[PDB]
């Protein structure tokens, strides 16, 4: 919402990110990897980015949460494929308002690339295609 | 022969056969759209 939960190790349930204030995107995903957190709260808070209207931290904090599959996960690879399909959707999604600098294929080789890691574990999903 | 004027130039103008032409919407070639199944976080065939 504006504050959702951040799970800990130990006594979890008890910390919150306001998202009222914007803090960077690095230190959440260190606050999060210290407290090996489930991999739902990575889209979650990437969803929390988007309606707070972001584009692009919001596409690269989750490259962050592309190294955590299965961390400590007990079988979350499914998280991670929905994970994994957010950003290639969104990478070739920020390629079309691409900007004077880059290139289109400045985004389209990462969403190409994290596509193939995407249809490693799963095919033919509703958004691979 | 008659010595026409080159008629390098438009005074009449052309304006009739310019504003009968109604102009093309090709601003974003999927028409204007982000087509994307992930956005529509929101639903209206909820209740109500």
């Amino acid at each position: 919402r504006g504050s959702i939960e951040i799970p800990l190790r130990d006594t979890d349930e008890v910390i919150e990110l306001d998202f009222d204030q914007l803090p960077e995107g690095d230190e959440v995903i260190s606050i999060l990897k210290q407290e090996h957190t489930q991999l739902h709260i990575w889209i979650a808070l990437a969803l929390e980015y988007y309606k707070q209207g972001k584009t692009e931290e919001f596409v690269k904090l989750l490259e962050a949460a592309r190294i955590d599959g299965n961390l400590d996960y007990r079988d979350h690879e499914k998280d991670q494929m929905t994970c994994l399909d957010t950003l290639a959707a969104y990478y070739v999604q920020q390629a079309r308002k691409e900007k004077n600098k880059d290139n289109k294929k400045d985004l389209i080789t990462q969403a190409t690339l994290l596509y193939t890691m995407a249809d490693k574990i799963i095919m033919y999903d509703q958004n691979h295609l | 022969t008659y010595p026409f004027d080159q008629n390098r130039f438009v005074q009449y103008k052309a304006t009739s056969l310019e504003k009968q032409h109604k102009h093309d919407l090709l601003t974003e070639p999927d028409l204007g759209v982000t087509i994307d199944l992930i956005n529509p976080d929101t639903y209206r065939i909820d209740p109500n």
